[PDB]
């Protein structure tokens, strides 16, 4: 439903309404055009979400953080109107930024430059855990933590 | 050594050379190296504790080194921590958050020692554990362990469980209502075999080194379940003569009422030693991190 | 930069980056589709974003908030690929809701059945008064409300 | 009139209607018509005050109706309204946040009567002085006002000064500290004049009537400012004697020593006959909601 | 009737007597019957609560008794009932300790109602909610209920479960967090089935009246355990959808955020009438206790 | 030097020698010479600080003295001072009394060294700032200054505008709400050019070095003249980067958020290193006192 890209990244494929988590998970809201369009049909999915960004060539690491959120979506980097890299998608190992930790008592809870950080412990039903203080997180906090 | 922030920061081999270390220091002569002359330690207990104040002090004095510190008392710990590293060679530092100690580390230059950070750790204390246990049987492989009292808030219980896994236990019994029991992460961490049980008599016979930490109050459904559950997490002077002969009873002080207090004048009560082994085995640590 | 809509709402003009802001202004964020594109050229605002939501013909009422925060924007409503109205802004009368009262002792600040509520006194330039407590706010309080 | 939450719900032909029928119940007969027989009026002070809750209470219990009340004391001000609208036929209500009436009085169906809300208005304290002015001059329009003390953050001035523009007063004098001034958006409501100064000995020879408030340590840049200004905005027996004649000083009580006591004794001082007539002031504000 | 301590005092019979009474005077007209007349009603109200103290007064008002009272603050409870005995005719009150109007009652020669003591009951409030309940149903027999939240220190839910023992409700849904159970002593009192259940979307859609109470943080093994488990025992927009057509929702009311509030413009939102017919509850209670 | 009370103490050229001495003690080396050996300095620190506490000591303990002391807690001043006199050499205090060092200092025959007093001086923190000022500019005199923030109630303003005075400012900047404005009697001691200005984006483009200075909410009208007042005296990253190529951020530390945390990592952040030099400048101002 919106125009083709000259030079970027395509996000496709991403679940109905979870574009503005997309953003937020790569810090994006300056300089560069971005079009979204949200609730578009899918073949596949029902509905989707899609995004696509001018002049900025996601990284596999930025482009990880989105499969939390969003681990169907496909990310296209895209030069001349052509697509030159199709993104295989893995769970990240490190969270640095997006994920807060639950534990009130946690340093990341209470220091501002105590950023806070999560290792994957299991990709497989996804469980992380705080590095400063153990605390395990699941899919369904990860998922509501970003959704909100 | 650099940072002494998790029990796991030590190898078996870095702990052998520490209880040798403590030998020497404990046979306490008037010649020990003094490897931190010229040097500043800060002692930066955001949560205070004399006892482990004083004792880092000692250390710290014993070693040559000036001791500068605080105790208790909107500062940024990261801010603290800089300020620490213009005026000191090293930090030790109790706070209440869990993970302080690990965040100071990495803003940090000069070492970090962690003498407690909320419920997470203890690692010093964790090596004066092992140093009195080894002491007594020429060995840490092999034993049977039991914890006792609160296994899910204590954070002596969590620096002992961790540094265990540098070592060999034949098993260890968690024994805890079921309110206090230790957290399911920390029991995935642990390469050595464990038992959930409620009342110490079932295994009592058993046990090479039974391990107290009391049980508050202020952590119940209502004070109700608490008098009711209470009574039986005590080292009894009855479940103190149920042990075999060459057993040893654990804790790390202070203490309230969960030890009889009749228990103090038994060879198996060994806490008194192993608060006597905190200086030596800080000297030791502190060894390993500024004079080799 | 983004397809041609066969019925709904246009929104034309807004300054580059308050996009997202002018969506929280109307309550939307589901059902039907929308689409963006932020920072693109525009002749006269040097750039520019653009909303469509399809499927809704935006009311002058919920039009006339979108002035707080894009004062040049335009809106189309579209039937049948087709303009159908070209909606002229005005200041709205009464805010309720996007707007909190800065005085943490009103009523509105403190109970939330009490639904914040702001008069317009000038239009001219803009200040607004609390009906509950007659504090009143400029254009840079009630931009910098809504574009945070 | 149904809700009282702000000095503008009255028209000027309410208020001389109030007037008349003070009057009749200030001459304190043994015949004054019930007409809350069978009414429960609710005084709901979520914050208290005692002088004000007595004077509602026995206005209310004059005219035949039951009192239920509290006062003091996380449940929403929503649903404490809702509650009364239950078990009452009226409210009057006092309290800390401004524009509570005016949100309690859109929630509920009986009638709400404002006693105060946080800094913003005291309406019928506002007819209760008007009343006691007309009462003195047998008018209001043509005189000469001074408002002296604190004129920012007192509810009873912003009342005052809203219940006059329903009348034509000749010239409104504003003397307060730099700090304590009138608000901006409280003047551009008045539609008649107005003159900020600093010093009341200025123009105190020229005015009908003195209103003072209160000035509050507890609002200064430092407490030096507030000594230092404190001494003049005092009503003193020297003050009163350079007044005219004919001119009344009135103070909504309670009074601290914001006015010299020696002044209690001159004919000029007003502020005991103006407590006095609350109850009947309040008797026919509530006969014009309820009797009408 | 007379002591009112336990809503075991209460029959079948004179369940479905207090119920006639309860339409008759909710339709509320200007000649009920004084049953109070010259009578004096003391509420002792030793620990506060302003809602359901205005609510007995105005019961006690409105049949036209004399109120007297207390809200608060070594004198033994014993004593107080023997001072109360001198002043009045009746005493309804409230108090911190389990069982404390069971004891007034044995002191007393006047009748003690109970309105509220400790954890233990308040046989009013179940009176108010089987009344709403049968109002809306024509029954409580065949019922099929939900109670979701605190069901282990909620006083209201006890009172509720004993009640409900004089009528045959189909079957009881106990939904609650596993710390939050109603206790053994009091299911082992019930004659009807009940099925203990941790997610009420599980059977939502089966039941006639879902009750819910607040949980409370302040109760919990950590902060962390309560804010995993709060967010599922809301009765949240969603939950309300999935229930039947003709199913209502109760609440003894103070509420905080244990409903989501657009729930209250649902046809099944039924805590404001429940706390609208408190009052004629009360008065029919109060009528089979003086009036017959 | 023997007391050091008031940065007027200090002539401009003890200042260059203090700059010097300076230099070759941060040039850290381990020869420095010990001339507090054998003495003992006490620290009495009558209203605590930590961080000023731990400077002076380890500036004490660099140059060999003992140091006692004590950290807040009816006695005298006077007395106080006199017992510090049989115990030590010299005294370093910190009051919340104007004008208690200086007092202090005509009691006692040892050095007093003013660390703080009331919102009167804090001596020591002014040589600090202008020692970093002179080592990234060669120079003090020329330069042009800005003083952001609160200019009326900061002892560090007072004092640094004070050592001023024996340099020749190009130019003075003092940028502060109208409220926070510096107070008259400073203003007239000052032998240089000063002007007056609201908004720091004005003038920023001109600033070879800006100092600022916390706003405290504890000292407003109101809470909401605070809160609008607060955003634009801060040092934002966007107010950093319109400062010229060469120009410094300056802070006597803590912070709590009067800096953006993103300004920590650009070269004109000089805050960090401002809080370094604390020790060596104190070792300086005590070898001026003790050792010539
Ligand atoms: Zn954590
Ligand atoms: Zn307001």
């Amino acid at each position: 439903m919106v125009s083709k890209i000259k030079n970027g990244t395509v996000i496709d494929h991403i679940p109905a309404g979870r574009a503005f988590a997309v953003l937020n998970v790569l810090g994006i809201k300056e300089g560069f055009r971005i079009a979204l369009v949200i609730n578009v049909d899918s073949k596949k999915m029902g509905k989707k979400d899609i995004v696509k960004i001018e002049d900025k060539e996601i990284s596999d690491t930025e482009a990880n953080l989105i499969t939390l959120i969003a681990p169907t979506a496909t990310i296209n980097i895209v030069r001349e109107y052509e697509v030159v890299k199709k993104t295989k998608l893995e769970v990240p190992k490190v969270v640095k930024g997006i994920l807060k930790c639950p534990n009130p008592y946690c340093i990341t809870s209470n220091d501002v430059e105590a950023i806070p950080t999560f290792k994957t412990l299991t990709e497989k039903p996804l469980k992380m855990r705080c590095e400063y203080c153990e605390t395990i997180i699941d899919e369904n906090e990860i998922m509501s933590q970003i959704l909100g | 050594l650099k940072h002494i922030i998790s029990a796991y920061n030590f190898s078996r081999d870095e702990l052998e050379d520490i209880f040798a270390l403590t030998d020497k220091y404990s046979k306490n002569l008037n010649d020990t190296r003094k490897i931190l002359s010229g040097k500043t330690i800060s002692i930066a207990f955001f949560e205070p504790s004399t006892r482990t104040y004083l004792s880092f002090q000692k250390a710290i004095i014993n070693l040559g080194g000036d001791v500068i510190g605080f105790s208790g008392e909107g500062e940024n710990l990261a801010d603290t921590i800089r300020m620490l590293n213009n005026y000191s060679d090293g930090i030790v530092m109790r706070h209440k958050y869990d993970g302080a100690s690990r965040f100071a580390s990495e803003i940090s230059d000069i070492p970090v020692i962690n003498a407690g950070d909320g419920k997470h750790e203890h690692p010093t204390q964790a090596v004066i554990d092992i140093y009195t246990i080894n002491k007594h049987f020429n060995t840490i492989d092999g034993l049977v362990f039991a914890l006792l009292g609160d296994l899910k808030y204590a954070r002596t219980v969590n620096s002992l469980l961790r540094i265990l896994t540098r070592f060999r236990p034949k098993l260890v019994y968690l024994i805890s209502p079921q309110l206090l029991r230790a957290r399911k992460e920390i029991l995935d961490e642990l390469n050595y075999p464990v038992k959930e049980v409620e009342n110490p008599f079932e295994v009592i016979n058993e046990v090479d080194v039974l391990y107290v930490t009391r049980i508050q109050k202020e952590r119940f459904v209502d004070e109700m379940e608490y008098e009711k559950i209470k009574g039986s997490y005590i080292v009894s002077l009855d479940l103190a003569n149920k042990m075999k002969k060459d057993s040893i009873i654990l804790h790390p002080l202070p203490r309230v009422n969960e030890i009889d207090r009749k228990v103090d004048k038994t060879t198996k009560a060994k806490y008194f030693e192993q608060a006597s082994y905190g200086v030596p085995v800080r000297m030791s640590i502190l060894t390993k991190i500024y004079g080799e």
